[PDB]
């Protein structure tokens, strides 16, 4: 059928061959664990004898030729009888894994054709057989570790980006850099050069501080304006710098989970959150910091007063430190639900709300937040909607939610 | 010639002279935000001497403009960094480096 | 108890309790005492010895050649050849060369062993015992250490037997095209004369 | 729990708070969850925020098909066809385009990874320029999900910036604002009729993976067809904070720092805390095998690959990974073996080469042995090898640097492991069913392994070995009930103790002679 069109050749057995492969797999089967040690040696010795007698007549090459022939299509021929071509081919490579598994003598004779195998490694339809055969070669002969060069290792690497997370690739590479006893230090520099510095194929890890934010129970959906006073800083009590962010957030959306969701948690991280404040106070919105400036480039230090501003009937948020304008630019975002102050921290930081008992404020524009608490509510503070509450016996669990100066009049 | 962002103010006036060893705590990350080196990690303040050609050039240049107490976000352009070769294993080829350095003591 | 490494590690530990004097037997032909003025250099020997030994398991050869160069030029390498006979460091380099012979490594290897025989008599006797394998590796030097193992001492000149010499003249029969005969005969002159008088046998 | 309900569970260890366990329970043949546990058992609530996910066969009828232009078909003829948010697996950061072909209202766009707003509508960054004088106030940003509307061949051309086409006709809304963001290709939809989507100047996938000539596009198995799905459980973040508050001026205050241990997947960008690998098996096994490779590559003394990996695993992480009593079974042994194979397995083999050579100077302190005071060895003047450690910084004097090992402080660790051993034996002696790695192998095996390799390396002197022998001798870890591969380690713990007397006795003979 490698001609133009034979289309009538009957000399093509399938069910007599696809049966025979399972008989040979079962014939070359390794003995299990659950066996007595006087017969486990007998079955092991008999398996090695069968492997050597199949080696000496070159049946390895006799199946290598069928692998050469069959890797033409991708789905062929009369395409109903040859429907099982994948399930033959995947069962073919499996036979190749059984003939070379024990004998190092077998593995030495399979030295030269490894380059063609890693050439076929990009076929990506029977790569499971190829990776198994290669891994079942590399541990068994040290001579077969000398052929393999940089062009092969880079193809093995490229399979790991094309194919996600395949731990057998790392079971190969864990054996490519250490043989039986010895350490092939030309491969160890090579693996460290390619796979490491991209930070892309591998699960990069780190440690961050626990983030937490606080809400003073006030809800707000004219120019609202509240202050802070930071009195203790700790720029470094970790092997990393601490955070302290002030701002506002909305209620319809984005339950504030610590760290496990978006990157690192905190504030200014979602689109529903608008935050600001740093050493060099530049803002945050959607967990990407932009680089707004101020004419001191200061810390949230032990001696500062932050002036946050938010506008009713206007989509404008601009901040101020010690009265000085910092060119706050938060404009034209969504108006859904309410807004509330959130200020976040992770250090040994103590800070003071200035709401009443004010300490220093102009009111500029017009609204203080001591008047949003007018009708019945009080100024108590919570921990941003509180899926936890840290205690001894039971943090009491909760149900989700059930959800203004403009009502409607009733018509008749 | 290198991007020097002041984070905290030091004293401004006392920038270190060549021939003095400089003590610095420095935490460096890549352009992506992935942190590749620290000095807080091992609780050891780094030490180096100006002009003796041990440190990369952007680091020494950005430390030469700094002062006592002053910490800075040095953003080194990859031609002054490890360059086209990069570093074998820790730095990919041709990437900008973002250090948060903070100088402590001098000589 | 399965996992038979556990059984073996149990019974070796059991037997070392009831044979203390046997443990002290198998530790006394390794000890050695040195005077205080030679403390500082033998550490620089020992630290330059382990770099050999840790290089036992791997262009990988430039470390070994510098290591052997630092060992050969050491102050205490002439001075107490019982030490270097007892640390096994003739067998270390022998194993490295055997690992090579499955080019410039063998040549700066065997020069160390030819340096190793000519410092003591008993040291040469210790070097002697690999000659039966050592003759089978004529490359072109790896034959020089077969020579300087039997160069001078008459007892070792008498001790070696006829199958050791028969494969030498087998190699000479192999020279039936030459050039390799000028070295092989250079072995056999040390086999029959060795002081000034021809050993009859 | 329901809508405005408050629940209160108690998983044992509250026998005083066990109110009715007397009258029903104890004598009735029952037990609480207090019978073993010295931890707090973690709780796994369901999430509120949804996160996108792969597509199994767990629908009535949803079927994406890898076909070979090189498209991805569908089907949704069922009872519920409400909302099916779709996106591709990997995003593009900051020239090529991307096809879709709809038969029946149904959107396409680009999702930036912060998106969990499951909504049946059109809604949502918008910041203006600041040049320190006001005076500009124009824009820096637009994006946040993009909206568009036989064959509809809508194509999202990007870069650079963001554009759109619609069957040759480029529409409006060119959101030409993304500085260095990542862009998921994505589709919001309802499905009316089946066979609704197909996917894919040069062509696309070259701009995505690492080989980048790649002008013929080619699908790979790493491509998926992720769907935004609602609920997956979350860990409880077992110890949270010790925040404190005030009322006159509202001093809100915290002073006791707590740190995570997270890992962020790079190609499906999000950060997971490492504990939640406890139930997620594939992301466990692949990271375990990567922790093996980080050791196998830096094996038998590669003193430059160790300086590479000290910038990559970064030592104060390891001191967390030793200490945290919640980490899974495999991942504990992985980090212990990585610690040993980075910092300690270079010198330890260099001391087990010189364990049978026994040479000793003959000077005055060597003669000064009393030989027998009528293991925690007194003077011990033998000639063991020498350890040097190097700081793994990043300067250009690295050729002299990368020659010994990286260094991390032994004085902290050698008290940490004694604290950990006492906490280990005295708690786990009473047969909890807890122990840290799940089974007692991962509790003890990579603790005694570090203890053994720290014992060899010439620390734990007299003042601490006196503390050490109390855990084994008392005259007890040697006397307990142990499985096989922990007493295998204890045999090698005992052998060095027996071997210390031989080094004592040889120096004794020389001090006499």
């Amino acid at each position: 059928l490698s001609k133009k069109a034979k289309a009538s050749t009957v000399d093509l057995p399938i069910e007599s061959v696809s049966l025979s492969l399972q008989d040979l797999i079962g014939y070359f089967h390794p003995p299990d664990e659950h066996l007595e040690h006087e017969d486990k040696q007998n079955r092991l010795r008999a398996l090695k004898n069968r492997q050597n007698l199949f080696q000496e007549e070159g049946m390895i090459n006799l199946v290598l030729e069928c692998i050469d022939r069959l890797h033409v299509y991708s789905s062929v021929a009369g395409r109903e009888a040859g429907e099982s071509w994948k399930s033959i081919l995947n069962s073919l490579y499996e036979l190749l894994a059984a003939l070379i598994r024990g004998n190092r003598k077998n593995c030495a004779q399979f030295s030269g054709s490894l380059d063609w195998l890693i050439s076929r490694l990009e076929r990506l339809e029977a790569s499971s057989g190829i990776l198994e055969v290669l891994h079942c070669v590399l541990v068994e002969s040290p001579e077969a570790l000398n052929i393999i060069k940089e062009g092969h290792i880079k193809s093995i690497i490229s399979l790991l980006d094309k194919h996600g997370r395949n731990h057998k690739v790392l079971d190969v590479l864990c054996s490519l850099c250490v043989c039986h006893g010895v350490a092939v230090r030309s491969n160890q520099h090579l693996i460290c050069d390619n796979l490491l510095p991209g930070r892309d194929l591998l699960l990069q890890t780190r440690l961050v501080n626990h983030v937490s934010s606080m809400r003073p129970n006030i809800f707000l959906g004219k120019k609202w304006y509240y202050e802070l006073m930071v009195d203790h800083t700790e720029p470094f009590v970790t092997a990393e710098a601490t955070h302290l962010r002030v701002g506002w957030a909305s209620t319809e959306g984005y339950s504030p989970y610590p760290g496990g969701g978006e990157e690192w948690g905190g504030n200014g991280v979602g689109d529903d959150l608008f935050s600001y404040g740093f050493d060099g106070l530049h803002l945050w919105s959607g967990c990407i910091a932009r680089t707004v400036s101020s004419p001191n480039q200061h810390l949230l230090r032990t001696d500062d007063v932050i002036s946050c501003c938010l506008d009713l009937s206007a989509p404008s948020i601009s901040f101020r430190i010690n009265g000085q304008p910092v060119q706050g630019m938060f404009e034209n975002f969504n108006i859904d639900g309410l807004f509330f102050p959130v200020v976040s921290f992770s250090a040994g930081i103590k800070v003071r709300f200035l709401l009443g008992e004010f300490k220093f404020l102009p009111p500029p524009g017009y609204a203080p937040c001591y008047e949003a608490v007018l009708p019945k509510e009080k100024l108590k503070v919570e921990h941003s909607r509180e899926y936890k509450q840290e205690r001894t016996y039971t943090r009491d669990l909760l149900g989700p939610t059930v959800s203004a100066f403009t009502p409607i009049p009733v018509d008749t | 010639g290198v991007e020097i962002e002041t984070i905290s103010p030091g004293d401004g006036r006392t920038f270190p002279k060549k021939g003095q060893t400089c003590v610095v705590h420095y935490t460096g990350m890549l352009q992506n935000g992935k942190k590749f080196d620290s000095s807080r990690d091992r609780n050891k303040p780094f030490k180096f001497r100006i002009g003796k050609q041990e440190v990369i050039k952007g680091f020494e240049e950005g430390a030469a403009q700094m002062s006592l107490g002053q910490r800075a976000k040095l953003t080194c352009t990859p031609d002054v960094a490890y360059g086209a070769t990069g570093h074998p294993g820790v730095i990919p080829p041709n990437a900008t480096l973002i250090f948060d350095v903070e100088l402590l003591n001098l000589e | 108890i399965e996992d038979p490494e556990l059984v073996r590690a149990m019974f070796v530990l059991l037997h070392r309790q009831y044979d203390g004097i046997g443990g002290l037997v198998r530790a006394l032909p390794k000890t050695y005492t040195i005077n205080g003025v030679s403390v500082e250099d033998t550490i620089n020997l020992l630290a330059s010895l382990g770099q050999i030994r840790s290089l036992l398991s791997v262009e990988e050869e430039k470390l070994m050649i510098r290591g052997l160069g630092d060992i050969m030029n050491n102050k205490v390498f002439y001075q107490h050849p019982n030490l270097m006979r007892a640390l096994g460091m003739h067998e270390t380099v022998m194993e490295v060369m055997v690992n090579v012979l499955g080019p410039k490594m063998v040549a700066n290897c065997c020069r160390f062993l030819c340096y190793f025989c000519r410092i003591s008599r008993q040291n040469q006797k210790a070097m002697f015992d690999h000659l039966s394998y050592l003759l089978e590796n004529s490359s072109v030097t790896p034959l020089d250490v077969a020579a300087a193992s039997v160069m001078d001492n008459n007892e070792l000149a008498l001790a070696l037997r006829e199958p050791d010499l028969e494969k030498v003249v087998r190699y000479l029969a192999g020279c039936g095209l030459p050039v390799e005969g000028e070295r092989y005969l250079d072995f056999l002159r040390f086999a029959v004369f060795c002081n000034g008088e021809s050993v009859e046998e | 729990l329901g809508v405005a309900q408050v629940g209160r569970m108690n998983f044992g260890k509250d026998v005083s708070t066990l109110k009715y366990f007397t009258i029903c329970g104890l004598q009735e043949g029952y037990e609480p969850f207090a019978v073993n546990t010295n931890r707090d058992i973690t709780m796994w609530l369901s999430k509120r925020l949804p996160q996108f996910l792969q597509v199994p066969s767990s629908h009535e009828h949803i079927e994406v098909t890898r076909i070979d232009v090189t498209q991805k078909s569908f089907g949704s003829q069922n009872s519920s066809t409400d909302i099916m948010f779709y996106r591709l697996s990997m995003p593009i950061e900051c020239t090529y385009y991307y096809s879709v072909r709809i038969f029946p209202n149904v959107w396409v766009g680009w999702i930036t990874s912060d998106f969990h707003q499951y909504d049946t509508a059109f809604d949502l960054v918008t910041v203006t320029l600041g040049d320190e004088k006001g005076k500009v106030h124009e824009s820096i940003k637009r994006s946040n999900y993009m909206v568009c509307a036989n064959n509809g061949l809508e194509i999202g051309c990007v870069v650079g910036l963001l554009t759109f086409t619609a069957n040759g006709k480029d529409l409006s809304t060119y959101y030409q604002v993304e500085p260095s963001t990542k862009l998921f290709p994505a589709v919001f939809a309802q499905a009316t009729s089946p066979n609704v989507f197909q996917f894919e100047a040069g062509l696309f996938k070259s701009e995505h993976k690492n080989p980048v000539p790649q002008c013929p596009p080619r699908l790979h198995v790493q491509f998926l067809s992720h769907v935004l799905w609602s609920r997956m459980p979350n860990q409880f973040l077992k110890v949270d904070v010790s925040r404190i508050s005030e009322r006159q001026g509202w001093l809100v205050q915290c002073l006791e720092p707590l740190q995570f241990m997270s890992l962020h997947i790079p190609e499906e960008n999000r950060s997971v805390d490492i504990l939640e690998l406890t139930e997620q098996e594939e992301l466990l096994k692949f990271h375990y095998h990567t922790l093996r490779l980080y050791s196998a590559v830096c094996a038998l003394g590669n003193h430059r690959v160790a300086h590479a990996l000290c910038s990559h695993v970064d030592e104060p992480q390891l001191l967390y990974a030793i200490e945290n009593k919640y980490m899974p079974g495999l991942l504990r042994a992985g980090y212990y073996d990585l610690l040993i194979d980075i910092h300690l397995s270079s010198y330890a083999t260099a001391r087990l080469m010189m364990n049978n050579e026994f040479i000793v100077p003959m000077t005055e302190e060597t003669k000064s042995i009393t030989l027998f005071p009528d293991p925690g060895i007194g003077l011990s003047t033998s000639l063991r090898p020498r350890m040097q450690f190097s700081s793994p910084s990043f300067v250009s004097i690295n050729n002299e640097c990368y020659q010994y090992s990286p260094e991390f402080p032994l004085d902290i660790l050698k008290a940490k492991t004694i604290q950990m051993l006492t906490e280990a034996v005295q708690e786990g002696s009473l047969h909890a069913r807890d122990p840290v790695g799940g089974t007692t192998e991962f509790l003890f095996v990579p603790l005694i392994k570090l203890f053994y390799t720290l014992l060899i390396m010439g620390i734990f002197h007299n003042e601490d070995l006196k503390h050490i022998l109390q855990l084994i001798e008392p005259s007890g870890l040697l006397q307990m009930k142990l499985p096989e591969p922990v007493k295998l380690q204890m045999c090698l713990l005992l052998q060095y103790l027996c071997d210390c007397q031989v080094r004592h006795r040889i120096e004794a003979i020389v001090a006499f002679s």
